[PDB]
């Protein structure tokens, strides 16, 4: 009678979790909306129906044959990145019953946070997969979730782990594999030893920070001095070109433009590997496909290029409307140690006429004269009679393809 | 100049003590290919297989499929010594040693087919305390099945 | 002859300086670091045995 | 462009409220047109069914030579795009204006 | 009266040309109940094709393709497009390291006599006249069928790829005849 | 060539960090310039001291 | 003007290629 | 045997306040269970430092190995004095006692900053003559970045229909 | 850049799609048993070569169905022949079976299973009705793949308003369960020896008919023949990578996007390495002889070079043909390079050394050509409406 | 038959024999040479 256990490693013994960013401000954002009130009105409509048929009550003032039993009022939420599960746990706890959370993550180490949530409540309220946030539309389809919450960046579990990278003040040579999941390729030690000087500059300029006068100085130091045994020889070369790293590490409460070139390089090199420009742009535009009509979308932004991407998407997408943007409360910066520039962008979807709201504020006279030219010259034309264009239509089915679904 | 069949012939004609140099001589076939190691275990004697895994334990990190193919070759040698009539059966001590090396290298990662092969190898020697110990080990790891009970009652 | 005729004195000086700098960098990197891998090995090699 | 009028026709109204520009109308036509019409399965038989239909009508002494000619023809023919490829081809085409 | 061989009979029809005469060794068909009593003289069968017939002939197709795949690395490779004016003439990458140019005729012409048991409609499928007419370059051509007037292209030592065509004519002549200036 | 030559056939333990790759980039049929060799260091005489 | 758009696209090595330095170029 | 000699050959590299060790522990005779020696080193050193800075595996029946990848001066001798204490305490458990020992430090190589610390021990015959399995492979694997396969992909579970009741009691 | 990557994919999309379908048609014919369980794509700018390898080796797990009437969907692979057998059996029951007795079992069992749920009593008095239950379980699993093809997205069952089943939410016991179907040669045991003595039993055409007409063992043959589990794509430029991710993530799930090929990376052994239109795009500063020698050492199975038919590209491909054929006599015979397609002689190519190719540029390229239905982009940029486009390609398997 | 880790492995099917020879050296070209001259007296080894 010998029980077998695998010996724990130091990253497993001294594992730290991620602090809650905002709990009450998220629950009003990711739950509350037009999809929430008609859900809460449907629960009150079913309660007064239950006392009508003759069920036992309390004195108080008011597809196919295997799956015939479908669920009641339940409010389906998708978590693109659960991380430590505090934002995924606030929806199922404070929402009470009739709520669900489907959680995704890039790292398999979030199964520990997914395991601890099922022990409280599971099987019918929690569901977990391991995938990127851009592959959510490919595995859930359009109009799938009543709400979608999106986080970004690195959790505090991956920061303090010496095997996951992200250690700046450890004074020891560890491999600088700073990536969020196994679905990406090379890490930063293998990137900076193989990237050219031109490819590194063009990747740094995509994230706004570390502009062309500063990006060519940091890339000159990398490409000329790259025997890189470990992260320690990289951090000496980075801090020699620019200033030394701040004492706050990755989380610096200073200004964005007043931050040193060493912090601007390391925060952008983290974004180069995991491709946060592609992951957040496709994570937002697929979420507006997967949302229901008048749903809610919550995206957290902690970087100034992320504030341009959320602002740039909602003005051009013909369903997205920014409900409100909330900054981080000042008390959560002290006890938890978050970034002061962290905002919460609560985006809602429109049923129709989303551009009629945006033309109230943003409609200039030069936009009106440009719109007259594009109708006269016909620049709003697409393609219909080409080879791939004849097989494409809108979301509503035609009369020609309803006869196809009868036989198929 | 040489193929895998000539290498298998050189392995099957050489003695067991020469399992260590040739494995270290042609280690380009074994250092990254577990399929080649499984094929080279399944094509030779069981004693040459346990000599090869004893040589490879100090160099590489062998998987559970290696010990699975080793127990499969030992069961096939038991079948051949049942059908032909000459030679000795595979000793239960070698089967317990192989299963113990697999359970010390890979803990709670071996299938129950490993325990089934170990019980089928401990069956013709009528070693029942080994079956009781294997049942206790498998019950402590929360994996106790009915064919394991069948083969332990056969032991 | 057209390419040295087009170049000035400081351009040819910069060309020779960059050529000698890249040459000595390549020579010191092939004398110090071996076997490629685009990375130093970070660990001393394990002890070899006579087989 | 008022949302009541169609895009190919032209509206006669001169009002401004509740109307989108044609740069914005071109956005929602590139956005909303993502779907492929349903392929009729029963209308077109499979290619393995069509060749085995022809092998039954051939003489059995001549069947070995038709297999040799079908094997030695390494050209698939006119390669039309699969609907998985046609969806990816239009996904790139709908992310930017035609101009 | 032809005895089955696998050695092609080379009939030299002139300088740099010869004639490859080999015959593709016809096999008997399967003896299952769907091949039996097949109406061959009619050519207008209206008998109902059961799905049992299509699954039997599917396994016969896999047996015949497994037989033709064993001879597949011994086949030729059509490298230039065939011309078709009665005869079919193409260029082939042989499995000997040679570039030949052979002709395929529609009607039967044996190595010893013209007498045979085939029609013209049969032998146009046997000898690959229907095959080589319909295939373009990059596909296989059998070695077992006879090839008429095969001429081997001359070879040089240095590759002709990435060679300048602005050379003079007498040095392009010296370059192509393997004796450069 | 004698200073860098290992005595006899020698093998060590394998890990994912130590590789010794076959990434040469030239032909394997040529062996001119491929042997491991030390640079010759001759010490000074006492006249040079 | 379409050819000058790719000048910011080439690598820094063969960018100024008829001249060794890029300081004395036309800016 | 009646005596036991343990020769340890370090390979040091120093770059301005850091060290880099490579200890090849070697015993004098066969019979010493070095699998129990290494698992004493692995349990002691996992609580102090992560496995991303050091590895420890067996290379022979009478030889072991241990490395350290460029840590600071206070961290490196923390590892070597923890290895050399589990070296003697494993041999004290065999029935021996440390008779004598010595240490030798070598100068630098003529072009590199590489040292060789020779540490030798000598023991003598002192003694007159259902636990938990903790399983780990001999040659360890590197945990660089995220995991490629999930946490439950390592362990194996039987099917639920084949599961039986426990015939021994479990408390 | 990403603006160049849009115009590269919209203009060369159907051209590279047809050029890869030409090579995989010959690879499925010449090597029928090959299933590339892991795939590397060198220089995968746009994922056309990964998408066709999904279409050739796994036509059933795509989001959208293939046009079944085409010759390009008739491959020789074991996974393709399994999917073609299901589509053939659909055509047999619809066309070659005039009896409507198939309908009589369907609409009765639909009416039977609907009425036993809430009106009729239990199935306990009717004995030996396991033929109804095991078909209805198999018909239910046929409905699960039916809704995936209608919605063009897997994991649609959790989207629906059905209740989630309690137990295993994370998928831990489904990914770690012991399969009872994989039995190696030693794990089988204690059977009648007449089954192992009598060889050559299923040689009759009748026993072959029962081998294919049942579908319970075909799914067991498909779970072992996993066609594409892990796919690795290599691309240095970020403009191509973010558009190649948009192509592949809808139909090819879990694709690892590496940014650079390292000399460290050749310790990972893949079944298929595809360098599609990438050997010509390697810059002159990088040693191309090192890269194509590294790509050969990452192959368990097939290494596929596909290039456009050009004078500079054919010289690159013929040099890469000579560099890999130089690795013949280095070691073990079973790992030496063999040319499967197109050139069968393994000497120098006679068209590369012909007499006529000195002064004639047309007799220089040992290539082939693929035909395709051109899109609206190609007929706009070439000013002529080509309903059939021509893509000449040089390939090497 | 035991194995020691530095012994000469003789491949199967072959057996090693010791030959003791002598030659004059003035008449021969010597033993085997590695590289011969490029662009009467034979080697003793051949
Ligand atoms: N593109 C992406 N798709 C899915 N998960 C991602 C992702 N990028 C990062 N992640 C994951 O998100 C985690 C950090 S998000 C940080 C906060 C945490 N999610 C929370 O709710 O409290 C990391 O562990 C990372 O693995
Ligand atoms: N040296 C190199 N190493 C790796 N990739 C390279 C490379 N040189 C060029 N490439 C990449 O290879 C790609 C070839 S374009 C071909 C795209 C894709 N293989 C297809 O056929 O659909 C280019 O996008 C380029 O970015
Ligand atoms: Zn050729």
């Amino acid at each position: 009678m010998k029980r077998i256990v695998v010996p724990h490693r130091w990253s497993e013994m001294n594992r730290v979790e991620h602090p809650p960013l905002m709990m009450k401000q998220l629950f009003q954002g990711v739950c509350g909306g037009l999809r929430w009130l008609e859900t809460k009105s449907l629960a009150q409509y079913l309660a007064v129906r239950a006392i009508e048929e003759g069920y036992p009550s309390t004195p108080g003032v008011r597809s196919l044959q295997v799956t015939k039993q479908k669920r009641l009022v339940s409010y389906d939420v998708l978590d693109c990145t659960l991380g430590s599960g505090y934002h995924a746990g606030a929806v199922l706890e404070n929402g009470g019953p009739y709520t669900r959370v489907v959680a995704l993550d890039c790292d398999h180490d979030a199964m520990h946070a997914a395991r601890d949530l099922v022990e409280e409540f599971g099987g019918d309220r929690f569901r977990f997969y391991c995938c990127k946030m851009s592959e959510a539309k490919a595995m859930f389809g359009e109009r799938s979730f009543d709400a979608i919450m999106i986080d970004g960046g690195v959790s505090d579990t991956q920061l303090e782990d010496p095997e996951r990278g992200f250690l700046l003040d450890d004074e020891g040579g560890h491999r600088l594999d700073m990536r969020f999941g196994p679905q990406m390729g090379v890490g930063a030690l293998e990137y900076l030893n193989t990237v050219s000087q031109h490819t590194l500059v063009s990747s740094l300029l995509a994230y706004g920070l570390l502009e062309y006068g500063q990006a060519m100085k940091m890339s000159r130091a990398i490409t000329r001095r790259k025997p890189f045994v470990d992260s320690r020889e990289v951090l000496t070369c980075i801090e020699q070109a620019g200033d030394e790293l701040p004492e706050g590490g990755w989380r610096s409460q200073g200004s964005r433009r007043k931050s040193p070139m060493s912090w601007k390089f390391l925060t952008s090199l983290r974004c180069i590997i995991n491709n946060e420009m592609y992951e957040l742009r496709q994570g937002i535009e697929n979420a507006l496909l997967m949302l229901r009509d008048d749903g809610r979308l919550v995206v957290f932004s902690r970087l100034p290029w992320e504030e341009r991407l959320v602002r740039g998407t909602v003005d051009d997408h013909p369903h997205a409307l920014l409900s409100y943007v909330e900054d981080i409360s000042i008390d959560d910066v002290q006890i938890y140690g978050f970034t002061r520039h962290a905002k919460m962008w609560v985006i809602t979807r429109a049923a129709s006429s989303a551009y009629a709201l945006k033309n109230t504020t943003t409609l200039t006279e030069e936009k009106f004269r440009e719109s007259s030219v594009r109708w006269l010259t016909g620049m709003y034309a697409g393609q219909t009679h080409g080879f791939p264009a004849n097989n494409f239509t809108f979301e509503n089915f035609e009369r020609k393809e309803w006869v196809t679904l009868r036989r198929n | 100049g040489y193929t895998f069949a000539d290498f298998l012939r050189r392995l099957e004609r050489s003695p067991d003590s020469h399992m260590a140099p040739l494995y270290h001589e042609h280690r380009e076939l074994f250092v990254r290919r577990h399929d080649m190691f499984a094929r080279v275990i399944s094509s030779v004697t069981w004693s040459k297989g346990v000599a090869l895994v004893a040589a490879a334990g100090y160099t590489q990190a062998v998987n559970v499929t290696i010990y699975r193919a080793l127990l499969a070759r030992m069961l096939l040698h038991n079948r051949h010594v049942r059908q032909c009539g000459a030679g000795s059966v595979v000793p239960w001590s070698a089967a317990l040693r192989t299963y113990s090396e697999a359970i010390a290298t890979h803990g709670n990662a071996v299938p129950t087919r490993m325990t089934l092969s170990a019980l089928r190898l401990c069956t013709p020697a009528r070693q029942w305390v080994a079956a009781i110990s294997l049942l206790m080990l498998s019950q402590a790891n929360d994996k106790l099945t009915l064919p394991m009970l069948i083969d332990a009652a056969g032991c | 002859w057209f390419m040295p005729y087009l170049w000035s004195k400081e351009e040819k000086a910069a060309r020779q300086k960059s050529m000698l700098a890249d040459l000595e960098e390549v020579e010191r990197r092939k004398n110090e670091h071996s076997s490629g891998r685009s990375a130093p090995p970070r660990t001393s090699p394990p002890p070899q045995f006579v087989r | 462009h008022k949302p009541g009028e169609s895009g190919l026709q032209a509206g006669s109204s001169t009002t401004i409220a509740g109307k989108e520009t044609w740069s914005q109308f071109s956005t929602k036509m590139r956005y909303g047109r993502r779907r492929i019409r349903v392929i009729d399965v029963a209308a077109k038989m499979s290619y393995e069914y069509q060749m085995l239909r022809k092998m039954c009508k051939r003489r059995p002494a001549m069947r070995q030579w038709a297999v040799r000619d079908d094997f030695c023809d390494m050209n698939p023919g006119v390669v039309i795009m699969s609907p998985s490829m046609q969806a990816a081809f239009m996904k790139v085409f709908r992310m930017k204006e035609k101009g | 009266g032809h005895m089955p061989t696998d050695v092609p009979r080379l009939v030299k029809t002139g300088n740099t040309r010869h004639n490859r005469l080999i015959f593709p060794l016809q096999f008997p068909p399967a003896t299952h109940k769907f091949n039996r009593a097949f109406v061959d003289a009619g050519y207008q069968r209206q008998r109902a094709i059961t799905p049992a017939e299509m699954l039997v002939v599917r396994q016969e197709v896999e047996q015949l393709q497994q037989r033709v795949m064993r001879a597949a690395p011994k086949y030729l490779r059509v490298v230039r497009d065939p011309r078709c004016h009665g005869k079919v003439q193409a260029d082939f990458c042989t499995p000997e390291g040679d570039l030949v140019s052979g002709r395929v005729y529609r009607r039967f012409y044996g190595d010893r006599n013209r007498v045979s048991a085939h029609s013209t409609m049969r032998w146009q499928h046997i000898g690959g006249w229907k095959l080589l007419k319909r295939i373009r370059r990059g596909s296989l051509f059998p070695h077992n069928v006879p090839l008429y007037a095969v001429t081997k292209h001359a070879q040089i030592d240095f590759p002709n790829t990435l060679l300048d065509t602005k050379h003079s004519t007498v040095e392009q002549t010296a370059m192509q005849y393997n004796d450069p200036m | 060539r004698a200073a860098m030559s290992p005595g006899g056939f020698s093998t060590g333990a394998v890990t994912e960090e130590n590789f010794q790759p076959k990434a040469t980039g030239e032909s394997h049929r040529v062996t001119r310039g491929k042997a491991p060799k030390v640079t010759m260091e001759k010490g000074p005489s006492n006249l040079d001291r | 003007r379409w050819a000058a758009k790719f000048y910011g696209q080439v690598t820094f090595g063969p960018r100024n290629y008829p001249y060794p330095s890029s300081r004395w170029l036309a800016r | 045997p009646d005596v036991c000699v343990v020769q340890v050959c370090d390979h040091m590299q120093h770059d301005q306040g850091v060290k880099r060790h490579a200890l090849t522990i070697t015993y004098g005779a066969d019979g010493f269970q070095l699998r129990s020696l290494i698992r004493r080193v692995r349990r002691d050193l996992e609580r102090q430092l992560s496995s991303t800075y050091w590895q420890c595996y067996q290379t022979n029946e009478r030889a072991a190995f241990f490395v350290t990848t460029k840590v600071a001066n206070g961290t490196a001798d923390l590892l070597t004095t923890s290895v050399t204490q589990q070296l003697v305490e494993h041999t004290e458990s065999m029935g021996y006692s440390l008779a004598s020992s010595y240490v030798t430090l070598s100068p630098d190589v003529v072009h590199t900053s590489v040292r060789m610390l020779i540490h030798n021990f000598t023991f003598r015959r002192s003694r007159r003559v259902s636990e938990t399995i903790e399983a780990e492979p001999n040659i360890p694997t590197m945990h660089v970045g995220p995991r490629r396969e999930p946490l439950n992909a390592a362990e194996s579970i039987p099917p639920r229909n084949e599961r039986a009741v426990n015939i021994w009691t479990v408390d | 850049s990403t603006n160049d990557a849009i115009g590269y994919f919209l203009f060369r999309g159907a051209a590279m799609y047809a050029g890869m379908h030409r090579v995989f048609f010959e690879l499925s014919k010449q090597l029928p048993h090959f299933v590339p369980k892991t795939m590397l794509d060198f220089g995968a700018g746009t994922g056309t070569a990964i998408l066709v390898a999904k279409e050739v080796y796994d036509p059933g797990s795509l989001a959208y169905p293939l046009y079944r009437s085409l010759r390009q969907t008739m491959q020789g692979n074991d996974s393709s022949r399994t999917h073609q057998l299901s589509e053939l059996r659909y055509d047999l029951k619809r066309l070659q079976r005039n009896n409507e007795e198939k309908k009589k079992v369907r609409f009765m069992a639909v009416a039977a299973l609907l009425e036993r749920g809430e009106v009729d009593p239990a199935d306990l008095p009717e004995d030996l009705k396991r033929e109804i239950a095991e078909v209805a379980t198999a018909a239910a699993t046929a409905k699960k793949d039916r809704l995936v093809r209608e919605a063009h997205a897997r994991y649609r069952d959790v989207v629906d308003g059905t209740e989630w089943e309690s137990g295993d939410p994370l998928g831990e016991v489904r990914a770690s369960t012991e399969d009872p179907e994989d039995v190696i040669d030693g794990e089988q045991g204690d059977g009648g020896d007449d089954g192992e003595a009598a060889k050559g039993r299923p040689k009759t055409w009748w026993e072959k008919l029962i081998d294919v007409e049942n579908e319970t063992a075909r799914t067991r043959a498909a779970r072992r023949l996993r066609p594409l589990q892990e796919v690795t794509a290599v691309e240095p430029s970020p403009g191509m990578m973010e558009i190649g991710t948009m192509v592949l993530h809808d139909d090819v799930p879990n694709v690892t996007w590496k940014r650079y090929l390292l000399p460290e990376d050749e310790a990972i052994q893949h079944d298929l390495v595809v360098a599609a239109y990438s050997l010509s795009e390697i810059a002159t500063s990088e040693n191309r002889r090192r890269i194509v020698q590294q790509l050969w050492k990452m192959t368990k199975g097939v290494l596929v070079f596909v290039e456009f038919a050009n004078l500079n590209n054919f010289n690159i491909l013929m040099e890469a043909r000579d560099w890999i054929l130089e690795e013949k006599d280095v070691g073990l015979w079973d790992w030496q390079p063999t040319i499967v397609a197109p050139c069968p002689h393994e000497h120098r190519c006679p068209l590369r050394h012909c007499k006529t190719g000195v002064k004639r540029k047309r007799m220089r390229i040992c290539s082939t050509e693929a035909h395709y239905r051109s899109t609206f982009v190609e007929v706009w940029a070439r000013h002529m409406p080509l309903k059939v486009g021509i893509e000449p390609i040089s390939y090497l398997i | 038959e035991l194995y020691v880790p530095g012994q000469q492995i003789i491949p199967p099917g072959l057996t090693r024999y010791r030959v003791d020879v002598q030659y004059q050296g003035n008449d021969f070209d010597g033993w085997w040479k590695s590289t011969t001259r490029q662009l009467s007296r034979y080697h003793a080894r051949t």
